[PDB]
C-alpha cells in the first residue's frame, strides 16, 4: 500500500530515490517467515512496477 | 453521555458547543425534529438509567439541568449566527420526550402491608426523572405546556389510578398549578370547565383515600394535594 | 356531579344488561328485548356511545369511559348476533353517515382556530374505530364510490400539505383520522403510490412531501402499510430505484417494530424480511456501481438489520435467497471502491456465516496494509482507517470465534510487533478464549497448532491467552488430544530452535495445569530435553528451565528429582 506511496513520489519527483529502493526492499523482502504466496504476489507486482518506474526517467 | 464528569469549564464549552449544533440542525427542518426527537428520547433513556444508592465515577443528573438553563439562556450565539422559536423548541421536544418516556414505565409490585417492587429499574428511572424534571420544571412556565396540561393532568390521573403510588403525579401538576393559577386557568372553554372537574374530582379522590398511606408517601401524598390552587 | 354519576351508573348496568340480553339470551331469547319494544335505547345509548356527552357528560373522566370503547364493541357484537344489528346500523346512519366529515374537513386546523369541532371530530373518530373493532368497518359505513376510501387519505394530504406554507394536537386527531383510513381495507396500494410524493417543499428549504407526511406517524404508517407483507413492498421496491429513504425508513420501522413486536411473535417480522430477502433481486439498481456510494452503505445497513433480525443460522447456508443475497455481499466484499471504514462495516456482517468466503477473506484482508501501521503515521487518516478496522475485526471475530477468522487474523497481526494493537487483540483473546465451547476451543488449539508450521513468533504472539483462558475442559481434553503430538515432537537450526521453544512454551502450561498413566515416562522426556547445561543457548537455558519449574508444580514438587 505504501508501495504506491514511494512508486508515485519516484514518478513525480523523477529520482532514483535509494530511500525508496530501500523502501521497496523491504516491501519485496517481507516473506522470510512468510509462507503466504499472496504477498510474495502482491510485492513482485509492485516490484515490476517500480521496475518499469526506474525505465521511466532516470533511475 | 460525556457531558457529566466535567469541570465547568469545559462543560460549559460543551453546553455552548451543543447548542450551536441544535442550531445548525434546527436550520434543516426535517432533521431537526426527527434529530431532537431521537436525541431526547435516547438522552432521557440514559439520565433515567442512571442507578442511586439506598440511603471517571459514576456521573450525575446534576449537571444537565444547567446545560438546559443555558438552552433556556442561549441568545447569545444564537443572536450572531442568525446574523450571518429556541426555547419555544426546547419546552416542546422536551415536553414530548418525558410525557412519551413516562408512558413506558411498566412498575409491577407486590408486598412479598409490606411491599415488594417488582420494577427496581423502573423505579429508578422514575426516580430520576422526577429528580432532574424538578431541577427544570420550576423556572419554565406554561407557555407551551398550557394545551399539554390538559393531557397531562388526564394521562397522570390515569397512571394514578393504575399506581396510585407516585408522588411524581401532583409534583408535576404542582409546577402545573403553580403556572395554571399564574396564567389564571381557573376564569369561572369546554376544556376548562372540564380539567377544573378533573381537579376537584382527583383532589377530593386523594384527599379521602389518604387514610391508606404511609410516610414518604402520605407527607408526599399531602404535599402533592396543597400545592393545588385556590 | 352526584346526579350525572347515578346516570350513568344506571347507564352502565342497564348497557352490560343489554349486551346479556342479546349474549346471555340469544335469538332464541330475543324476544326478550322485544320487551324493550320500542327499545329508546337505540336511538339514546348510540348518543351516549358516540358522545358520553348524551349520558350527561361523563364528567369525572373514570374508569368507566376508557371501559366505554371495549364495552360498545362488545354490544355491538352482541347486537349482531342479535336481530336488531340492521336496526341499530341504520339508528346509527340516522345518527351519522358520513355526513359530518364533508365539512369537518374544514374544521381550520393546523392552529387553536376551532377545537370543538376537533372534538367532536375525535368523539366521532373513536366510535367509528369502535365500530371497526366490532366489526362495523363499511357496514354503518357509507363506503366510498371507489372502492378505495379516499374520503380520509386525500383530504389528510392535502391538508398536511398546504396548512404548512404544526400542532400536536392536530397530530393526534390526523392519528385518529389515521385509524379510520385503516378502518378502510385496501387503501395500503394508494397509500404506498400516493406517499411517493415528489412535491418538494416550499418555502430556505424545499424537500418532497409525502415522506414527511409518512414520517409524522411512521410506526403506525408502516403497521397499516405492512398488513399487506410484502404485494405493496414489492411495488415499492419496483420503484424504489431512485428513492430509498422513503423505503428503507419504512424497513427499519418495522424491523424495529418486528423488535418490538417479538413479545407476542417476531416471526411475523421473521417472515417478512425472509420474503423481501426473496424479494431482493427483482430490484439491484443498487450495491454496485449503480447506487450512490451513500445508498451503497444504506442497503449494507438495511441488510445488517435484516440479518441481525433474523436468525443467523436462516441463511447462513442456502436456505433460498441466501445464495441470491449472500452472492450480493461477496459482491459488497469485491466492492473495494469503499473506504476502509465502509469495509469494516462490510466486515462486521462477515460472521454472520464455504470456503468462497474465506478466499475472500483473503482477497480481501490483502488490500489494507502489507506487513506494518507504524509505517502509517498515527493521525493520518489511513492510520484511523487502520485502527477502526482492527477493531472491528477484534469484534466480529470475538462473536464469531471461528478458528478460521481467529487464525486469519492472527496471521495478520503476524507481521509486525505492536502493529495491530496487540494489546486489544489479546483482550479479545481473553474474551474468547473463556468464550467458545470446549470443541470449539480445541478447535482454535488445532488451528494454532498447524500455523505453528521469526519461525517462532507465530506461537508467541497468539498463545499466553488460549494456554490460560480457554476452561481446563477444552485444555484437558486438547492436552489429552496433543500427549502424543508432544511426545513424538519431542524431536537451518533457528527454526529447529523455534519450535523448540514453542515446544517450552505450549507444554509448560498445559503440566501446570493438570497432570494419564505416560507420567514418569514424560517427565524423563522433559527433563532429558532441558538437561543440557547462540544467544538460542540463552534462550535454550531460560525457556527449559521455565518448563522445567512448570513440570514441577503437580510432580516432583516435594524433594529428590531424580537426579
Amino acid at each position: 500500500n505504501p508501495a504506491e506511496n514511494f512508486r508515485v513520489l519516484v514518478k513525480q519527483k523523477k529520482a532514483s530515490f535509494e530511500e525508496a529502493s530501500n523502501q521497496l526492499i523491504n516491501h519485496i523482502e517481507q516473506f522470510l517467515d512468510t509462507n503466504e504466496t499472496p504477498y510474495f504476489m502482491k510485492s513482485i507486482d509492485c516490484i515490476r512496477a517500480f521496475r518499469e518506474e526506474a525505465i521511466k526517467f532516470s533511475e | 453521555d460525556s457531558f457529566p464528569q466535567y469541570s465547568p469549564k469545559m462543560q460549559l464549552v460543551c453546553c455552548r458547543a451543543i447548542v450551536k449544533v441544535f442550531l445548525a440542525l434546527a436550520a434543516k427542518g426535517p432533521v431537526l425534529r426527527n434529530c431532537i426527537s431521537t436525541v431526547v428520547h435516547q438522552g432521557l433513556i440514559r439520565i433515567c438509567s442512571k442507578p442511586v444508592v439506598l440511603p471517571w465515577k459514576v456521573p450525575t443528573y446534576k449537571d444537565y439541568v444547567d446545560l438546559f438553563r443555558h438552552l433556556l439562556s442561549s441568545d447569545q450565539m444564537m443572536d450572531s449566527i442568525l446574523a450571518d422559536s429556541l426555547n419555544h423548541l426546547l419546552y416542546d421536544e422536551f415536553v414530548k420526550s418525558v410525557l412519551k418516556i413516562v408512558e413506558k414505565l411498566d412498575l409491577t409490585l407486590e408486598i412479598q402491608a409490606n411491599l415488594h417492587p417488582a420494577k427496581p429499574k423502573d423505579f429508578s428511572a422514575f426516580i430520576n426523572l422526577v429528580e432532574f424534571c424538578r431541577e427544570i420544571l420550576p423556572e419554565k412556565q406554561a407557555e407551551f405546556f398550557e394545551p399539554w396540561v390538559y393531557s397531562f393532568s388526564y394521562e397522570l390521573i390515569l397512571q394514578s389510578t393504575r399506581l396510585p403510588l407516585i408522588s411524581g403525579f401532583y409534583k408535576l401538576l404542582s409546577i402545573t398549578v403553580r403556572n395554571a393559577k399564574k396564567i389564571k386557568y381557573f376564569e369561572g372553554d369546554p376544556e376548562k370547565y372540564s380539567c377544573f372537574a378533573l381537579f376537584v374530582k382527583f383532589g377530593k379522590e386523594v384527599a379521602v383515600k389518604m387514610k391508606q398511606y404511609k410516610d414518604e408517601l402520605l407527607a408526599s401524598c399531602l404535599t402533592f394535594l396543597l400545592s393545588l390552587p385556590h | 356531579e352526584r346526579y350525572n354519576y347515578s346516570k350513568c351508573t344506571v347507564v352502565v348496568r342497564i348497557m352490560e344488561f343489554t349486551t346479556t340480553l342479546l349474549n346471555t339470551s340469544p335469538e332464541g331469547w330475543k324476544l326478550l328485548k322485544k320487551d324493550l319494544c320500542n327499545t329508546h335505547l337505540m336511538r339514546v345509548l348510540v348518543q351516549t356511545l358516540c358522545e358520553p356527552a348524551s349520558i350527561g357528560f361523563n364528567i369525572g373522566d373514570v374508569q368507566v369511559m376508557a371501559h366505554l370503547p371495549d364495552v360498545c364493541v362488545n354490544l355491538m357484537k352482541a347486537l349482531k348476533m342479535s336481530p336488531y344489528k340492521d336496526i341499530l346500523e341504520t339508528h346509527l346512519r340516522e345518527k351519522i353517515t358520513a355526513q359530518s366529515i364533508e365539512e369537518l374537513c374544514a374544521v381550520n386546523l393546523y392552529g387553536p382556530d376551532a377545537q370543538v369541532d376537533r372534538s367532536r371530530l375525535a368523539a366521532v373518530v373513536s366510535a367509528c374505530k369502535q365500530l371497526h373493532r366490532a366489526g362495523l368497518l363499511h357496514n354503518i359505513l357509507p363506503s366510498q364510490s371507489t372502492d378505495l376510501h379516499h374520503s380520509v387519505g386525500t383530504e389528510l394530504l392535502s391538508l398536511v400539505y398546504k396548512g404548512i406554507a404544526l400542532d400536536l394536537s392536530c397530530k393526534q386527531l390526523a392519528s385518529g383520522l389515521l385509524e379510520l383510513a385503516f378502518a378502510f381495507g385496501g387503501l395500503c396500494e394508494r397509500l404506498v403510490s400516493l406517499l411517493l410524493n415528489p412535491a418538494v417543499l416550499s418555502t430556505v428549504i424545499h424537500f418532497s412531501h409525502g415522506e414527511y407526511f409518512y414520517s409524522l406517524f411512521s410506526e403506525t404508517i408502516n403497521t397499516e402499510l405492512l398488513k399487506n407483507l410484502d404485494l405493496a413492498v414489492l411495488e415499492l421496491m419496483q420503484s424504489s430505484v431512485d428513492n430509498t429513504k422513503m423505503v428503507s425508513a419504512v424497513l427499519n420501522g418495522m424491523l424495529d417494530q418486528s423488535f418490538r413486536e417479538r413479545a407476542n411473535q417476531k416471526h411475523q417480522g421473521l417472515k417478512l424480511a425472509t420474503t423481501i430477502l426473496q424479494h431482493w433481486k427483482k430490484c439491484d439498481s443498487w450495491w454496485a456501481k449503480d447506487s450512490p456510494l451513500e445508498t451503497k452503505m444504506a442497503v449494507l445497513a438495511l441488510l445488517a438489520k435484516i440479518l441481525q433480525i433474523d436468525s443467523s443460522v436462516s441463511f447462513n447456508t442456502s436456505h433460498g435467497s441466501f445464495p441470491e443475497v449472500f452472492t450480493t455481499y461477496i459482491s459488497l466484499l469485491a466492492d473495494t471502491k469503499l473506504d476502509l471504514h465502509l469495509k469494516g462495516q462490510a466486515v462486521t456482517l462477515l460472521p454472520f456465516f464455504l470456503e468462497e468466503l474465506r478466499r475472500v477473506l483473503e482477497q480481501l484482508i490483502v488490500a489494507h496494509f502489507p506487513m506494518q501501521s507504524r509505517e502509517f503515521p498515527p493521525g493520518t487518516p489511513r492510520f484511523n482507517n487502520y485502527v477502526d478496522c482492527m477493531k472491528k475485526f477484534l469484534d466480529a471475530l470475538e462473536l464469531s470465534q471461528s478458528p478460521m477468522l481467529l487464525e486469519l487474523m492472527t496471521e495478520v497481526l503476524c507481521r509486525e510487533q505492536q502493529h495491530v494493537m496487540e494489546e486489544l487483540f489479546q483482550s479479545s483473546f481473553r474474551r474468547i478464549a473463556r468464550r467458545g465451547s470446549c470443541v470449539t476451543q480445541v478447535g482454535l488449539l488445532e488451528s494454532v497448532y498447524e500455523m505453528f508450521r521469526t519461525r517462532q513468533s507465530f506461537v508467541d504472539r497468539s498463545l499466553l491467552t488460549l494456554l490460560w483462558h480457554c476452561s481446563l475442559d477444552a485444555l484437558r481434553e486438547f492436552f489429552s488430544t496433543i500427549v502424543v503430538d508432544a511426545i513424538d515432537v519431542l524431536k537451518t537450526f533457528d527454526t529447529q530452535i523455534t519450535k523448540k521453544m514453542g515446544y517450552y512454551k505450549i507444554l509448560d502450561v498445559m503440566y501446570s495445569r493438570l497432570p494419564n498413566e505416560l507420567t514418569k515416562t514424560l517427565i524423563k522426556l522433559c527433563y532429558d530435553a532441558f538437561t543440557e547445561n547462540l544467544e538460542r543457548r540463552r534462550l535454550y537455558h531460560c525457556a527449559a528451565y521455565n518448563c522445567a519449574i512448570s513440570v514441577i508444580c503437580c510432580v516432583f514438587n516435594e524433594l529428590k528429582f531424580y537426579q
